[PDB]
């Protein structure tokens, strides 16, 4: 049922190097929870 | 043209095409980034570098990614810190934990960071999170203080499917979290 | 399911998703494996490992690769040694050069190499090559002496397009080389 | 337009590890030539559920 969306103009080229690595991070501090990923799909194309 | 694609539908014990950092490991068909233990970091990165823009040409990449994750906390109030999909320099190693979500080290813009991350933040860090104190989705560019955020109700233990897309023609980055209930 | 894909239509000078070994590098949008120079070896490997089979289910993967390549000999006679597309362990390193194509070290079957290669051999080596002396495409599993060969006439300086496909259901490996 | 095709049954799980790297090699020796690649495309797919 429930969905959430966010959109922003983020000129990526101005912030990140031409080659990058992508992935996931998760942390806990004084409080905690397990963070687990079940599947992942990615596709990119540079003309 | 250059294209990079991959999909892992069930992660498995020797998932050699992922780089695991901190406490990330794969277990029981899942990528487990953190266990419900206090104060740890876990990260996982796709093995190949991907070319996101070209200097010769000015061309930036279009991309799309989807993944389903589970945040499993002891109860709905003691949950922290969150989860992130990030894009960083090729040699990125874990940064500050806790509320910095292992990707950043500061609330002020730091051009050296070179990290854009979409976060699913479950803990209100008064020094930089929205004044409503809500759990939230956000886009972080080079700082843990998000340039935009949307409030989100965490359903503890439920799977959430996320799509993040970047349209290079308009530079709009879009993220959708849907709980299948 | 697990899939892995990429395409590189033109190789840039900083091709970070490939691992380069020996003399390989990218120059003027091409990947250069050897130059018209004596005794070198060049290899380029895609950076991710590829889950080609699974010992838990026993399932094997289906795959297609296609590439355009060029051999550019001094002239059509004095040409050696050839080119290879290979599948090897994740830690693969260059093996013996010359007629071993930087990928095998023996004419004899070695199960520890764990490489299968599709070669496009332009030099005849008496000890393991088709006696007819022809240049040829071969399918090599763990030795440089192919389990199957096909004669092929080299068109020097011409772009060849090859498709290599593997069908897990029949375990058939297909290779097609076509000159336009 | 001239083509050459070759087929062989080769049972891969007998000869390669579960995880592999793919790539190109080219060598020269006493005799030589430039060996280049102008483009490459790859796609693999493992059921790890069905078979295909
Ligand atoms: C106001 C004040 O100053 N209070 C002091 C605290 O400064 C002091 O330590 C900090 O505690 C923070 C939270 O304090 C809570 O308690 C006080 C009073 O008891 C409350 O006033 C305060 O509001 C906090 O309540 C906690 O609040 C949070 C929200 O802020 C609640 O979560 C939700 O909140 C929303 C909105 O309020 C809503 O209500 C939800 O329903 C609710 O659940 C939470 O329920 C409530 N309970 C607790 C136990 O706080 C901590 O946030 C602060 O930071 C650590 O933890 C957070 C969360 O995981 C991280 O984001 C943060 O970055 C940081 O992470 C790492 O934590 C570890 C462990 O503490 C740190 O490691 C230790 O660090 C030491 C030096 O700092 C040494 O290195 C040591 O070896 C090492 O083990 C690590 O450094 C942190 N990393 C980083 C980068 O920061 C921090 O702990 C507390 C201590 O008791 O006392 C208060 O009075
Ligand atoms: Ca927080
Ligand atoms: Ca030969
Ligand atoms: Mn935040
Ligand atoms: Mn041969």
């Amino acid at each position: 049922e429930t969905s959430y969306t966010l959109n922003e103009v983020v000129p990526l080229k101005e912030f990140v190097p031409e080659w990058v690595r992508i992935g996931f991070s998760a942390t806990t501090g004084a409080e905690f929870a397990a963070h687990e990923v079940l599947s992942w799909y990615f596709h990119s194309e540079l003309a | 043209t250059e294209t990079t694609s991959f999909s892992i539908t069930k992660f498995g014990p020797d998932q050699q095409n992922l780089i695991f950092q901190g406490d990330g490991y794969t277990t029981k068909e899942r990528l487990t980034l953190t266990k419900a233990v206090r104060n740890t970091v876990g990260r996982a990165l796709y093995s190949s570098p991907i070319h996101i823009w070209d200097s010769k040409t000015g061309n930036v990449a279009n991309f799309v990614t989807s993944f389903t994750f589970v945040i499993d906390a002891p109860n709905s109030y003691n949950v922290a810190d969150g989860f992130t999909f990030f894009i960083a320099p090729v040699d990125t190693k874990p940064q500050t934990g806790g509320g910095y979500l292992g990707v950043f080290n500061s609330k002020d813009y730091d051009k050296t960071s070179q990290t854009v991350a979409v976060e699913f933040d479950t803990f209100y860090n008064t020094a930089w999170d929205p004044s409503n104190g809500d759990r939230h989705i956000g886009i972080d560019v080079n700082s843990i203080k998000s340039i935009n955020t949307k409030s989100w109700a965490l359903q503890n233990g439920k799977e959430a499917n996320v799509v993040i897309a970047f349209n290079a023609a308009t530079n709009v980055l879009t993220v959708s979290l849907t709980y299948p209930n």
